[PDB]
RNA sequence: CGGGUAAACGGCGGGAGUAACUAUGACUCUCUUAAGGUAGCCAAAUGCCUCGUCUUCCAAUUAGAGACGCGCAUGAAUGGA
RNA sequence: GGGCGGCAUAUCUGUUACACGACAACGCAGGUGUCCUAAGGCGAGCUCAGUGGGAACAGAAAUCUCACGUAGAACACAAG
RNA sequence: UUCGCAAGAGUGAAACUUAAAGAAAUUGACGGAAUGGCACCACAAGACGUGGAGCGUGCGGUUUAAUUUGACCAACACGGGGAACUUUACCAGAUCCGGACAGGAUGAGAUUGACAGAUUGAGUGUUCUUUCUCGAUUCCCUGAAUGGUGGUGCAUGGCCGCUUAUGGUCGGUGGAGUGAUUUGUUUGGUUGAUUCCGUCAACGGACGAGAUCCAAGCUGCCCAGUAGAAUUCAGAAUUGCCCAUAGGAUAGCGCAUUCGGUCGAAUUCUUCUCUGCGGGAUUCCUUUGUAAUUGCACAAGGUGAAAUUUUGGGCAACAGCAGGUCUGUGAUGCUCCUCAAUGUUCUGGGCGACACGCGCACUACAAUGUCAGUGAGAACAAGAAAAACGAUCGAACCUACUUGAUCAAAAGAGUGGGGAAACCCCGGAAUCACAUAGACCCACUUGGGACCGAGGAUUGCAAUUAUUGGUCGCGCAACGAGGAAUGUCUCGUAGGCGCAGCUCAUCAAACUGUGCCGAUUACGUCCCU
RNA sequence: GCGCGGAUAGCUCAGUCGGUAGAGCAGGGGAUUGAAAAUCCCCGUGUCCUUGGUUCGAUUCCGAGUCCGCGCACCA
RNA sequence: GCGGGGUGGAGCAGCCUGGAGCUCGUCGGGCUCAUAACCCGAAGAUCGUCGGUUCAAAUCCGGCCCCCGCAACCA
RNA sequence: CACCAUGUUCAA
């Protein structure tokens, strides 16, 4: 075995008392801002959903999350109603994914 | 650690345990047999030791006598 | 301001560790200069300590000579040997 | 002695200094050449330094509260 | 001592020290010398990781009565090494002789074994008190002998690993050298290839390479009551007008489809399946290709199931290594212990012990996702017992079905089947899919499960140092993609995903295979090794 | 001649001036080796200089010292 | 008598209140057959000691203990 | 044409 040459076990002791933390950290992370959606419709919220939201050439439960400040659940969960009422229509489905778009005049 | 198969040397605390040897009482037939002497002259001979009464242990063997247990060397079986 | 020039006037470092007995330090680290004293020479008419240390000279040597060199403060035409 | 040192060369407080005032030394202990538009002026409210009992994180020590507190604090800088 | 301005030049010892110093050639090895090739245990173009986190495991240290020990590219999920007891070799203690045999002292009383009390960890005759039983098997002591996972793998056999995955190696006779040695075995092209063609002081051979062998793909004969299929009779089911809570896209335009429980019959057959010998592929065919100026070949395309060692393995020469193993063996020499044993059993502990460092894995860090449903769907395989025990079978082994169930899981039971193409089994694996109109919505969060608490069941002679499942809690344990470094890999491959066997009474983060989903990049080079 | 500083294990050198003995090297025994060097682990050490006050007691506080270092001793 | 200095294990900045820096050394991991060199990280400070000032002291003001200089002249 | 130092003693 590689024994060491000139190691103590008082060397050998203090190395592993000052082994404990220290050395980390090897990633630079760069830590992101927060985001604030709401899980529920306001009234405001809810108005643009059902004026502004149509009329959009494309309509996705993440990109309304990302114009009305809201969460994707809720953001589909409304995306369904409008199409309920055949103010948008929807071109690919699936369980997973969801694409609308405006309807033609 | 140690050396392979080294001898130990240690020390002993307890006294050494002797070897059982067995004790032999001389003329042990002569004990089991108490003689009795007939008016005719003929001597009739009588056991004084008890006979294992399992037909297994011993079929004509003989049983011990303590002063708090009768057993027997074949059956071990004790009465008290 | 920018160049040259010391046979111009002149100037020419410090701390610490280190070799399988122990000294010592070839070796290494560090601070530093314009350059950090080179070849030599020396207790020299130049050494404070100092009547330095060793050898020699005497019966006895603060003297003399030969050595050594951490040289208060030796040293190269302020010419060195 | 002079030189080197220092400054006793202009000047403030305490002590020497002897209970009026005055008093020497290169006597002792320290200061002065600055600083402040507020650190000047005035009015009004308040009480300081410290302790003690208590109140999350809170611990000797952060902030709140009640008492006691003759100055034991502060008044730019030495001292009275 | 002579000469020289000096630097020096001429002349020129000894004491002492030493077994070689030298010369030229030969064979190796080495080169930051040259030439030609080759290999992702190399690089290039890349992939997926490892190195950062938690945990499993091995290694070193520390600790300990002991934490048994080997190994340090070619040691470190390696010793088939996943150790509760055993194993087990280590530690603290207690038994037995498994000291045969020979020679002596006892001896038909030599001895063996023991209930009760206590000695003890032991309702352990180990020993002791007390006796009974046994019987010439044994004890006493002298030599000897045996056993040992004792040492020594640097005394060895055998086996294995490596040099060393490439193309290498050796005689005979002849030639050349005084000789080691050389030629053959060489250069040119080619090939993975000392593979071939050609040349030739070499001619004939031998081994390795190739061939052979085993599995895959295509196919022939054979073949089935341990594999299946298609028809014909019957028996049952749907049956046409129907447009989803928003309902798109995607074949049908003489007889309409289904129904492995409808456990229904009859007939026919080998399309799938089983397999012992065969066939099939070899540069076979074609370029106004490369090369050829003979050849050996090569590159593209064709034929084809397969197109270049067809693919993947097995075997693999000669020289070695002080490589590993004396812990596989009744493989072994020498040596060590040998009756309070280094033998052998039994009890308990340890092999697991944790400031730490390292190898190899497992699980992750989430939305190309996690949950909760539903669908369709593999392959390799394993399954029970004796000169024992019960009445030649029957029980151990693996399962299916039912039940438990008038209410959790894991269980527990009953019945039947299977000696294994017959039962499991129409082998309902997980990746995967879903127009599931499902929940979550970017946060250490419904990611991630480390760590810990309480209940319960099972395996075992024994679960404490949780053996292993299952239930509810903890989750505020790190971890948000990992510095310098570094591994493996060319097509059904990497990566991903499960399954079986093996260890196994119980226990896979292991290995050995197996199938499933399935790519990016390169078709090179000698820059690094 | 006087003043100052040192006398601790076998050698060298630390030690809160008042409870402190820390070590390295030299030795004995193991690990490693094919045997060694080297390296690692475990063990034997000690008031100095002499009296007092002894802080409750002294290398550590005083007196004497030895024995060694380091300075300094008319005037013209 | 006059002037300067004690800062991580070594040498040396900062000494210009709110703070300790540089090189080497030490430790951990890489590269290597192995050591050095080289690469990636880490730890280590009563700023001599005793007080004072300041909200706050390496850093300012005094004492002490050492270290180094310059003076020590005319008799 | 950047930098590339070293390997304790005997014996296989
Ligand atoms: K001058
Ligand atoms: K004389
Ligand atoms: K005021
Ligand atoms: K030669
Ligand atoms: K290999
Ligand atoms: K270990
Ligand atoms: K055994
Ligand atoms: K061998
Ligand atoms: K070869
Ligand atoms: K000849
Ligand atoms: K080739
Ligand atoms: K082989
Ligand atoms: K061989
Ligand atoms: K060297
Ligand atoms: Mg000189
Ligand atoms: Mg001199
Ligand atoms: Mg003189
Ligand atoms: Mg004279
Ligand atoms: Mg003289
Ligand atoms: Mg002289
Ligand atoms: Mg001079
Ligand atoms: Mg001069
Ligand atoms: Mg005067
Ligand atoms: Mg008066
Ligand atoms: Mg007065
Ligand atoms: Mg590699
Ligand atoms: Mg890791
Ligand atoms: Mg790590
Ligand atoms: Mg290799
Ligand atoms: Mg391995
Ligand atoms: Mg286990
Ligand atoms: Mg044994
Ligand atoms: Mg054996
Ligand atoms: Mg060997
Ligand atoms: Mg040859
Ligand atoms: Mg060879
Ligand atoms: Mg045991
Ligand atoms: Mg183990
Ligand atoms: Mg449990
Ligand atoms: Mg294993
Ligand atoms: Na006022
Ligand atoms: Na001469
Ligand atoms: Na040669
Ligand atoms: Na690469
Ligand atoms: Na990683
Ligand atoms: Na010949
Ligand atoms: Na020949
Ligand atoms: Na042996
Ligand atoms: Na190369
Ligand atoms: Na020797």
């Amino acid at each position: 075995p590689p024994k060491a040459g000139q190691t103590k076990k008082a060397k050998m002791e203090a190395a592993n008392k000052g082994a404990k933390k220290t050395t980390k950290k090897w990633s630079k992370g760069q830590s992101r801002e927060a985001l604030q959606n709401a899980v529920m419709f306001d009234k405001e919220t809810y108005d643009k959903l059902r004026s502004e939201v149509p009329k959009y050439k494309l309509i996705t439960p993440s990109i309304i999350s990302d114009r009305l400040k809201i969460a994707v659940s809720i953001a589909a969960a409304g995306l369904k109603q409008l199409c309920r009422e055949k103010l948008i229509r929807l071109v690919s489905c699936s369980s997973k994914t969801r694409v609308y778009t405006r309807i033609v005049q | 650690g140690g050396k392979g198969k080294k001898k130990k040397k240690r020390i002993f605390t307890k006294p050494k345990k002797p070897t059982h040897r067995h004790k032999l009482e001389k003329m042990r037939a002569l004990k089991y047999f108490k003689v009795t002497e007939n008016d005719d002259g003929s001597y009739k001979v009588e056991r004084t030791r008890q006979d294992c009464p399992h037909p297994q242990c011993g079929a004509g063997v003989y049983m011990a006598q303590h002063k708090d247990r009768q057993y027997c060397g074949k059956c071990h079986l004790t009465y008290k």
